[PDB]
């Protein structure tokens, strides 16, 4: 039932178009695959031609990048926190792209201490909201992946301006 | 440091803090017809009483004398304070229980309409 | 208008029952003197050793102790005195300010205690007959004529020797400084676990943090239908028919029960 | 008590069913896979499973899928899926409004209304707001949405209009509920209010503040619940607190809470199986049955998977499940009720079903909890019975430790 | 005023009854033992004194203290003296002597108002009874009789002359008395007398009265057994009830076959599991039921029997096969002897019962309990099952 056709669309000029002819399975559209956090339900969808989507019902974990440290680990999601689109999405705590979400430090934390070792100097010195963010625990990301296509929750950590952006949203 | 002064030490910080309540509790009391329940006012009556001859118990023990290390006359005191609350009050406020819990809650009725 | 007496009574017993946690409070917080002084010497000796450990250190925390005490016990005979004078307990009213404006001594500040008690007394004869005569009354025991409870209280008292014996019991097996040196010396005339010289009121203690503990329980912008349309949606025109039976209960009961909604002698 | 789980997966809770199939074709050739019997065929979503209705006629049943989002529809008298019809997008409520599976409305996380007819989708209409709850009024005949916003929203089916909004004071609505013998409705807003309006007229009655001493946490309204009897009043919030209300008196009669400090997802009365003292409190992890006067547990559900809905066949012990498992469980309690009719033979096997039978009876404590009211002391001590990260402690004793904390 | 007061409470009176008769006002005011009493709302203080209306009107009258002397003469001379129901039915029933002395009250009548009815107004009231006479309501403030016209009064006063008017209403007392202004008498129990319905059982089940008695013949005008249910008031020793309870409990097995069998399954079990809350009101352990006896086993039923039953749990036997057991099965669960082992639901209990003690067909069960023949007959193999293991760990 999904049609990305134009053709129901009016005119620019605002003239209302008669139908051409019946919907065609090569301009079809699908529903959204609206993923969520919890143990990773996944299944593969068999697009046009051989080619096959991933689509992703439900996730726990994801790959996410510490951009300034230059470092990537697999954590745990905590749960959505902000979505830019639709604060609804949020409640219902699913997971797109842009969604700011939650994600656990351990694994973060224990590299810094290892490369750094530090709980040099000048190197170890980070942002201060981000240290903040590591002695509550839980860091602030950003989905960087559509979950709905590839089946991948990836993302990075917030910095900088986008940081504070997204926290004075908050 | 020696045992006495470690336990001297307990008795000053002890006290200096039973003041503290003292004086609030007197001038809560002190800002305070209204007529109270008299079988109450005994029972509060005797459980002062029995503090105190905890208190003179505390007083006696302290003297460096110790006339009456036994301080028998703190000792009757409190029994008898002790006496009175046990088996005194405590069964007839049972008997009294149900229309006291009836006569606060219409107090509190009242006055979370006046509010 | 009853109502009125009744709301203030309430507040009397609430001021009075919060008093006692406030008591009970004073009481928690002396439990921790009662045990260190159940654990202090005995005898002159004793006293006078403990002093001779470190000289200079027992004196002014004697000193400060001693202050504390004398200020500690005349603000609450002060305490004590307004009290059976504001609750109609003492009927001198000419004396009991008297007693306050003055400043008394220890002797005299037993003295005091003694008066106090005494007079308390003759309150807890006259109080404890009237409720069990009231009590006794209204539960048709009055019909019927299960000690009185001032009897009770006079037949236990009675039995004055057994109730040493349960405080003298040494539950929480404390050791009075040099207890050891004052038992071989014979400076103990008593004894020669129960201890004579230790009190033990936890059984007591503990129940009245058990009552004060119960007590509390208890007391605790169009487009997308963004905009709101009202116009007739043909497809869902007539989707069902209303029940014209309405309502199992009448409308009288039913606007009734809303209002109601979390909320010649005649009488 | 004994409770029975007539089919779900009986695997390890950390155990995926995905992993399951992979063994089925293993385990082929183990007997116990021949004896195992299931009561509806294709009674499971090929994902997951959101919500779970039963028709009031009773031999039909109404369940909506992860992916494709379906609308499952089971015929209890053919013991089968009747038919499978897919949605645009994921249903969040759906209530059937005929006495059959025919007349059907699904309330899409889109904020879109859409309306099943027995053919098929008969049409769709776009709300203002996301939507929260649906709820159906029978005597009116007037679909009411609760929203995120504060406005309620009233459709009505009879004149094919949609009527003024009801406005509420706070935003939010969760969960809505409708009395069918007073007509009294309760929307479960998200601060700790909830707030009752009158369906005759526009007015709202009057608004109930919630209040627990034991947590000074924030908690929002998450079900509501009227009794058949009509006097008693339920509500669900989300540290896992049920509250029962005479509807006539401000203060509540009974504060039960679940255990483990998750949201109350439904709150079921038990008055048609006899006994009628009794209601059934959901959670995500545990469904509880316990008495609305004395407040004790009857008995316990304790499904590895997580529960999204639960649903009771009237006048039956039988008992469903919506969840996150590829199957959803199903639940039979002899104790309470007789099996169902079509569910003729249930009882003959009783032995042969799992009889699963603490958890319930205690209070679920995390470790940081337990930092939080200083009772670390009693870690090791007969007190605290660590199952899990929490430590278990008796009720009483909870909300005595947190009255000082 | 007390004119437009006493109205209404008839009206609430009359109103629960079906055909009331002028008699009964008669028996109210002028007969010694009843006295009057009324639920009210919560009185507004803007409304300046109105009386509220009556919600619920209980009638009592005081029963028993019976002379002791008195009760064997009466019961030897097979003669009912006027009033006190309660104490001549029991004597009679139980043959005690002491019951009689008991000093009780009986609830004559309780009136609710029916557009109100179900919202447990009712409940309140006896609730509040049973703390009245319990003692409860004691006075916390820190006489009602009026003189009587004296012999010199009407000596002086001539036929002509008579200036009869409305007693001074200084004299006369409130109309209503708060409980803590007029003290209770003492009394042992509450009994009441009434046709033995389900809402009227449940009603009164939920209110801890207990079965002691229900008459074998039903009333013509009704169709209905009155049922005799007591409840003993704290603090007063609970014992003689026990015994009476459990002696109804046997007299009501046996009788359910004669007369009772219109009765519903569930209408008898509630009536046993009422009996049977009685004794959990007893926590003592000197008055309790005692487990079947291997020998007293052997005797009721021969080892034959034994396989018969076991074969049947096998399902190896027909159901017409083991129609001999199913009594003697009835009575001793019901008698309890079976003990602690063997526990049923209420529909299970409802078959057996149905079947042991009601006797009916289990078709007959099937449409009752709306539940198929077929359910009947497996849920009860399974109740069938339970005893033989029940026999089998026993042996």
């Amino acid at each position: 039932g999904i049609s990305r056709d134009s053709r129901h669309k009016r005119s620019a000029t605002g003239a209302k178009r008669a139908q051409f002819r019946k919907k065609r399975k090569f301009e079809l559209g699908r529903q959204p695959a609206n993923t969520k956090i919890g143990a990773k339900r996944i299944h593969s969808v068999r697009t046009r031609g051989g080619n096959k989507k991933y689509r992703a019902l439900r996730i726990e974990t994801g790959n996410f990048s510490w951009a300034s440290e230059g470092i990537s680990k697999k954590t745990r999601i905590a749960g959505v926190v902000y979505h830019p689109s639709n604060n609804e999405l949020v409640r219902t705590n699913t997971l797109t792209k842009a969604a700011i979400v939650q994600i656990d430090a351990t694994p973060f934390r224990q590299w810094f201490e290892a490369h750094y070792g530090q709980t040099r100097a000048a190197s170890a010195k980070i942002e201060s909201s981000v240290e903040s963010q590591f002695s509550a625990g839980r860091l602030y990301a950003c989905i960087s992946s559509r979950p709905g296509q590839s089946g991948r929750c990836d993302g990075y950590i917030l910095e900088g301006e986008e940081l504070a952006f997204y926290l004075r949203r908050l | 440091m020696s045992e006495l002064n470690a336990l001297l030490k307990d008795i000053n910080g002890s006290l200096t803090a039973t003041s503290e309540s003292l004086e609030r509790l007197s001038g809560i009391y002190s800002n305070s017809p209204a007529e109270k329940v008299s079988l109450l006012s005994l029972k509060n009556g005797s459980m002062l009483g029995y503090i105190n001859s905890l208190l003179m118990l505390i007083g006696n023990r302290l003297d460096d004398e110790c006339k009456d290390p036994s301080a028998m006359d703190a000792r009757e005191r409190s029994i008898q304070h002790r006496v009175v609350l046990e088996r005194g009050v405590k069964p007839l406020e049972k008997k009294l229980a149900y229309q006291l819990d009836k006569l606060t809650r219409a107090y509190v009725k009242m006055e979370k309409e006046y509010k | 208008q009853s109502v009125q007496r009744d709301a203030s009574k309430g507040y009397s017993i609430l001021q009075q029952t919060k008093l006692f946690d406030n008591i009970i409070d004073l009481r928690i917080k002396l439990q921790k003197a009662v045990i260190a002084a159940n654990k202090l010497p005995l005898t002159t000796e004793s006293w006078e050793e403990a002093k001779m450990d470190d000289s200079e250190e027992t004196k002014r925390l004697l000193k400060e102790n001693e202050k504390l005490f004398n200020n500690l016990f005349n603000r609450l005979i002060n305490f004590r005195i307004k009290f059976q004078l504001g609750d109609h307990i003492t009927q001198n009213e000419e004396v009991a300010k008297h007693k306050l404006s003055k400043k008394r001594s220890l002797k005299e500040l037993y003295q005091e205690t003694n008066s106090l008690d005494s007079e308390l007394k003759e309150y807890r004869t006259a109080v404890l007959n009237k409720w069990s005569t009231k009590v006794s009354s209204a539960s048709g025991n009055a019909a019927l004529s299960n000690l009185p409870a001032d009897v009770q209280v006079e037949n236990q008292l009675s039995d004055m020797s057994r109730l040493m014996k349960r405080t003298k019991l040494n539950r929480r097996n404390i050791t009075p400084l040099y207890f050891q040196k004052d038992c071989a010396n014979g400076r103990l005339p008593e004894l020669i676990t129960e201890n004579p010289y230790v009190f033990d009121d936890e059984d007591f203690y503990r129940v009245l943090l058990n009552d004060l503990i119960d007590k509390k329980i208890s007391n605790a912008k169009a487009s997308k239908g963004r905009k709101l349309n009202y116009s007739v949606q043909d497809p869902i025109a007539n989707y069902e028919a209303p029940i014209t039976s309405g309502y199992k209960w009448s409308d009288d009961q039913i606007d009734e029960f809303f209002a109601g909604l979390l909320g010649i002698q005649i009488f | 008590v004994s409770v029975y789980q007539v089919s779900g997966t009986n695997v390890s809770r950390s155990l995926p069913d995905w992993i399951a199939k992979k063994r089925k074709r293993q385990l082929k050739n183990d007997l116990e896979y021949q004896n195992r019997v299931e009561l509806i065929q294709d009674f499971e979503f090929s994902e997951a499973s959101n919500k779970i209705k039963v028709s009031r006629d009773g031999q039909y049943c109404m369940a909506t899928g992860t992916y494709k989002p379906q609308i499952h529809v089971y015929d209890f008298a053919n013991l089968s899926l009747k038919f499978d019809r897919h949605t645009d997008a994921e249903n969040v409520d759906f209530t059937i409004l005929s006495d059959d599976w025919t007349k059907s409305v699904h309330l899409q996380n889109d904020r879109s209304i859409q309306f099943q007819n027995k053919g098929g989708l008969h049409y769709t209409t776009r709300i203002p707001k996301f939507g929260r709850s649906l709820v159906y009024n029978k005597v009116n005949c007037d679909l009411y949405v609760g929203a995120s916003g504060n406005e309620l929203y009233r459709l009505n089916l009879e004149k094919g209009r949609f009527l003024n909004p009801f406005k509420l004071d706070t935003e939010g609505v969760n969960h809505v509920s409708i009395n069918e013998v007073n007509g009294l409705l309760a929307a479960g807003t998200e601060t700790n209010v909830v707030e009752f309006w009158d369906p005759r007229s526009r007015s709202r009655v009057s608004k109930l503040y919630l209040e627990n001493n034991i947590d000074n946490r924030p908690f929002q309204v998450t079900t509501t619940s009227f009794r058949n009897d009509g006097l008693t009043f339920a509500c669900g919030t989300s540290n896992g607190y049920s509250y029962i209300y005479d509807l006539r008196t401000s203060e509540p009669s009974i504060i039960k809470d679940q255990g483990y400090g998750f949201d109350i997802k439904k709150i079921i009365w038990l008055d048609n199986v006899g006994t009628e003292n009794k209601i059934v409190t959901c959670d995500k992890r545990i469904a509880k049955i316990w008495d609305r006067l004395d407040g004790k547990a009857y008995a316990s559900m304790e499904p590895s998977v997580d529960i999204n809905d639960i649903e009771h066949v009237p006048g039956t012990g039988m008992f469903f499940t919506a969840n996150e498992s590829i199957p959803m469980h199903t639940y039979y309690i002899p104790s309470l009720g007789p099996s169902p009719r079509w569910c003729s033979f249930l009882d003959s096997i009783t032995e042969e079903l799992e009889e699963k039978p603490v958890y319930s009876n205690y209070r679920f404590i995390t470790r940081d909890d337990v930092k939080k009211l200083n009772l670390t002391h009693l870690v090791g001590s007969r007190v605290l019975r660590a199952y899990m990260h929490g430590f278990f402690i008796n009720t009483e004793l909870y909300d005595k430790v947190s009255l000082i904390a | 005023v007390s004119e437009n007061f006493l109205e209404k409470m008839m009206a609430l009176y009359v109103s629960s009854h079906y055909k009331n008769s002028p008699n009964d006002l008669q028996l109210m005011s002028d007969a010694p033992a009843h006295k009057l009493f009324v639920l009210l709302p919560p009185i507004d203080p803007k409304d300046g004194g109105r009386i509220p209306d009556p919600l619920c009107v209980i009638q009592i009258a005081l029963e028993g203290e019976i002379s002791k002397e008195s009760v064997r003469n009466s019961l030897s001379r097979g003669q009912r003296a006027g009033g006190d129901l309660i104490p001549w039915l029991i004597s009679q029933q139980f043959q005690d002597e002491e019951f009689a002395s008991l000093s009780g009250a009986r609830i004559v009548r309780i009136a609710t108002n029916p557009e109100y009815a179900s919202m447990g107004y009712g409940s309140r009231a006896i609730e509040l009874l049973r703390d009245y006479f319990e003692g409860k309501f004691t006075d916390m403030s820190e006489d009602y009789s009026i003189k009587r016209v004296s012999d010199k009064e009407l000596a002086k006063t001539n036929l002509l002359k008579d200036d009869v008017k409305l007693r001074d209403a200084k004299t006369l007392p409130p109309l209503l008395l708060k409980l803590s202004e007029q003290p209770p008498h003492y009394l042992h129990y509450l009994g009441v007398s009434y046709g033995l319905t389900q809402s009227l059982h449940k009603f009164w089940k939920n209110n801890s009265f207990v079965p002691v008695y229900l008459r074998q013949t039903a009333n013509d005008l009704t169709g209905e057994h009155t049922c005799v249910m007591l409840n003993v008031l704290e603090g007063r020793e609970s014992n003689w009830l026990v015994e009476f309870a459990k002696d109804f409990r046997k007299r009501f097995l046996s009788l359910l076959s004669y007369d009772f069998h219109k009765f519903t399954a569930v209408q008898a079990l509630s009536v046993i599991e009422s009996s049977k809350k009685a004794q959990d009101l007893s926590d003592d352990e000197k008055h309790d039921n005692k487990e079947l006896t291997r020998t007293h086993l052997d005797d009721i039923f021969s080892p034959f029997d034994l396989k018969r039953l076991d074969s049947y749990s096998n399902n190896l036997l027909d159901y017409h096969v083991i129609g001999d057991m199913i009594p003697m099965l009835a009575l001793l669960y019901f008698g309890d002897k079976m003990g602690d082992s063997v526990k049923l639901s209420s529909v299970q209990s409802a078959i057996l019962l149905a079947i042991g003690l009601q006797r009916k067909n289990i078709d007959t069960i099937a449409k009752e309990l709306n539940l198929p023949s077929n359910q009947t007959i497996a849920m009860f193999a399974k109740i069938m099952r339970k005893m033989s293991q029940y026999f089998r760990q026993l042996l």
